[PDB]
RNA sequence: GGCCGGGAACUCAAAGGAGACUGCCAGUGAUAAACUGGAGGAAGGUGGGGAUGACGUCAAGUCAUCAUGGCCCUUACGACCAGGGCUACACACGUGCUACAAUGGCGCAUACAAAGAGAAGCGACCUCGCGAGAGCAAGCGGACCUCAUAAAGUGCGUCGUAGUCCGGAUUGGAGUCUGCAACUCGACUCCAUGAAGUCGGAAUCGCUAGUAAUCGUGGAUCAGAAUGCCACGGUGAAUACGU
């Protein structure tokens, strides 16, 4: 069949380390992998007041950025699905798998 | 021409000449015009009698002037002799669909008065 | 914010989960269209006996820290000043000062 | 307000009005219900609507229907 | 053979290949007075050629997107100096002396926290 | 300004014929940005024109001009509390400038139908030495000579 | 028809790199620091725009976000409830929106964007309604589906200087939707009515370039309620002799 897996974060060195970890993870159990592509970023935005009075004028302005990483396995096997399943990453980046 | 007790230009269109009357729009004009018909851009000083008459016939089909006046005049009478909120709006000359008062309202209370 | 406010936001959102089922069938049963036309008028009639404080509209958005009935955001739970303070201390993840 | 609807009136003064009516003779009734319509089986009664300070009599007639009850209790007082 | 070139303006990107014989240009699947109906655009997508001669030499197949008509007149123009640059490489200086190489970066300028637009401001009373 | 050196921008010639003062023209004949509908009256009134005297537009256009264009002016000076009348000449990009603002400033006080229609009237008046324009040119040398001995 | 087999060249997406420093040439200058011109180059001298606010001043603002010394009330200055008010109306001031028209109003039909939001959410195709909407129902936690059709522009007709085929306050009658519930006091639709106003006295404000002016588009709060606030692109000027 096909799987695809989906890696979100905030910060884009972690999620680098993640993708090339399941690209090496993938590539020692022998099967052929399309590399990462990116994707297009989130930027949200948010604009809020800083007096605890009146005051209008003076104003503070935040972001938030989300990092999006896409990686396709063309011909897997029953070892290597073992394989990605019993695998661990870090606590800031959210992974996908679809069959 | 005559048409409902009053006198309609003569050089203009005919869906902008049958506006005229009080209690005709637009709409009411096109949808007179498509029932007589004629054609909307043809001036009323190159019609004929039968065709007058024809039109005469169409507006004859809904309430104007002096019966349209007098239905509003009840209307408007009919809440200011039952003395509900609206009719105290209606008698004493301000708005009546709620609009703010502190400020504005110069086409109910007219210019100002020092 | 006052102690007592608090308090009945609490008993507002305790009653609208309790209430939820009941109103969306009698809500269906108003709505729907082919009636008998004298279930519409029992239906209207039982709707307005429940508590006034099972309806999902009665209830007001608040900060989680303080109460404050103004300046909330949705993403956070917040007020625009507790959010500042948390977001300059660090607590917040991914967010940060912006300029473009 | 949608005429898939109907009007809206309140149990409590709907009751009472059946009562009223199908016994007879009443006294005034009073409400704070001014959110209700005006029923044709209300005519030739005297309901007592509530404005804020006290309660405003209104004997009810026929051109009245199809009101709300609160438009004949007027709320700010100006001279 | 082909030759390319890339040309870009306020918002918009063009892809220009050149060949040789029978001047003829297509934009988009259409033609020059099909697609720019302003004797303006016709003119600047026109001027590097009658600069140097060589209206009826060359076939133009041409693409572009982003913007509205002014830019994307300015992205082709562009767009056709360099592909010209790219065919000689000896038409450079008279190209240069007449302007054509600079890339404009002129952009829109943002809105700012207090005022109405990018420097207008409200208006100011003393008292 | 104080400490300020300002170049010269630069301007594109007319697409139709290729003159930079017809450009000019344009501009100063433009409102809220909208360039076509000023270069379709531009073009209308100068074809109306060529016909009613049988020359070029361009060469039209210049005799039109130099009728109008004025040679000196008076500046204001205030030291001694009082305000004086100064006679100074003026330089030709000003000279055509001026030229200009009064042409377009004329043409939209008259009262016929079209905007092409009195741009074209006005023109020809010029060129018969009539008109606002012209009048106003002569109001400014009068001034100018009444004042020749605060050279 | 990027529809299909394919291609990895070009747009574009987003990670690592290169580049601009008075570095090179000529003149002036205290055998200086610097200044004024020129070459190459996408860009030249702080390339353009943000963030970044010294010691202090005004007993400047906020005990009603929160925290806190002192005073004050505890069958009440503390709880709970249904109705009303914050929306009043002789009048004075600040900030805005729409206009007073032919560089325009109305009818037909045809190019070209950018940035965003979405599970008690965004709602296609189809049918019904003149319309605001209604019924049935795919797809999408999204470079894939939906919101979602840019408008000014261009082409062809008509109006002919009139308080108008300009302007759209006010008021009558009939409806739709959110919501237990639209009298006081909501937004939108349809037929009808068609006010002031023909460019504004003494004063007075913004703006030096992709700026002013002008045209449309999105979001936060939010059951419903923007002409306000925060963002995005299109067309695109005039002028600076001088202190």
């Amino acid at each position: 069949q096909r799987i695809r897996i989906r890696l979100k974060a905030f910060d884009h060195r972690l999620i680098d380390q993640a993708t090339a970890e399941i690209v090496e993870t993938a590539k020692r159990t022998g099967a052929q992998v399309r590399g990462p592509i990116p994707l297009p970023t989130r930027k949200e935005r948010f604009t809020v007041l800083i007096s605890p009075h009146v005051n209008k004028d003076a104003r503070d302005q935040y972001e938030i950025r989300t990092h999006l990483r896409l990686v396709d396995i063309v011909e897997p096997t029953e070892k290597t699905v073992d394989a990605l399943m019993r695998l661990d990453l870090a606590a800031g980046v959210d992974v996908q798998i679809s069959l | 021409a005559r048409i409902a007790g009053i006198n309609i230009p003569d050089h203009k269109h005919a869906v902008i000449a049958l506006t005229s009357i009080y209690g005709v729009g637009k709409t009411r004009s096109k949808a007179i015009l498509a029932a007589a018909g004629i054609a909307e851009d043809v001036k009323i000083s190159e019609l004929s009698e039968g065709q007058i008459d024809t039109l005469r016939d169409e507006v004859a089909k809904f309430v104007v002037e002096g019966d349209l006046r007098r239905e509003i005049s009840m209307s408007i009478k009919r809440l200011m002799d039952l003395g509900c909120y609206r009719g105290l709006r209606h008698r004493r000359g301000l708005p009546v669909r709620g609009q703010r008062t502190k400020t504005n309202a110069r086409t109910r209370k007219g210019p100002r008065k020092p | 914010a006052k102690q007592s406010m608090k308090a009945r936001e609490v008993k507002r959102v305790a009653l609208a989960d309790k209430y939820f089922a009941k109103r969306a069938e009698l809500k269906a049963i108003i709505s729907d269209v082919n009636a008998s036309d004298e279930d519409r008028w029992n239906a209207v009639l039982k709707l307005q006996t429940l508590p006034r404080d099972s309806s999902p509209s009665r209830q007001r958005n608040r900060c989680r820290q303080t109460g404050r009935p103004h300046g909330f955001l949705r993403k956070f739970g917040l007020s625009r000043i507790k959010v500042r303070e948390a977001a300059m201390r660090g607590e917040i993840p991914g967010l940060k000062k912006a300029s473009w | 307000r949608s005429l898939k609807k109907g009007p809206f009136i309140d149990l409590h003064l709907l009751k009472k009005v059946e009562k009223a009516v199908e016994s007879g003779d009443k006294k005034p009734l009073r409400t704070w219900s001014r959110r209700s319509t005006i029923f044709p089986n209300m005519i030739g009664l005297t309901i007592a609507v509530h404005n804020g300070r006290q309660h405003v009599p209104v004997f009810v007639t026929d051109e009245m229907v199809g009101h709300k009850l609160g438009e004949f209790a007027p709320t700010r007082t100006y001279r | 053979n082909q030759y390319y070139g890339t040309g870009r303006r306020k918002s918009s990107a063009a892809r220009v290949f050149i060949k040789p014989g029978n001047g003829k240009i297509v934009i988009n699947q259409r033609s020059l007075e099909q697609y720019f109906g302003r004797e303006t655009a016709r003119m600047v997508v026109r001027q590097p050629l009658e600069l140097v001669d060589m209206v009826e030499k060359l076939d133009l197949y041409i693409t572009v997107k982003g913007g509205g008509i002014s830019g994307q007149a300015g992205a082709i123009r562009h767009g056709i100096t360099r592909a010209l640059m790219e065919y000689d490489e000896s038409l450079r200086s008279e190209l240069r002396k007449a302007g054509f190489v600079t890339r404009d970066a002129r952009q829109v300028e943002r809105k700012k926290v207090g005022l109405r637009k990018a420097r207008r401001r409200p208006q100011f009373s003393k008292r | 300004p104080r400490r300020r050196v300002i170049g010269q921008r630069k301007i594109l010639p007319d697409p139709k014929f290729g003159s930079e003062l017809l450009a000019k023209f344009v501009n100063i004949l433009m409102v809220d940005g909208k360039k076509s509908t000023a270069e379709s009256i531009v073009y209308s009134a100068l074809e109306t024109l060529a016909q009613r005297s049988g020359k070029s537009e361009l060469e039209a256009f210049e005799v039109a001009l130099e009728n109008v264009r004025p040679t000196v002016e008076v500046k204001s000076r205030r030291v001694g509390g009082s305000t004086y009348q100064v006679p100074v000449e003026v330089r030709p990009v000003r000279r055509n400038a001026l030229a200009m603002r009064w042409i377009v400033e004329a043409a939209r006080k008259r009262g016929d139908k079209s905007m092409a229609l009195r741009l074209a009237n006005e023109l020809s008046d010029a060129a018969e030495n009539k008109g606002t324009a012209v009048k106003k040119r002569e109001d400014v040398h009068r001034m100018a000579e009444a004042n020749k001995a605060f050279a």
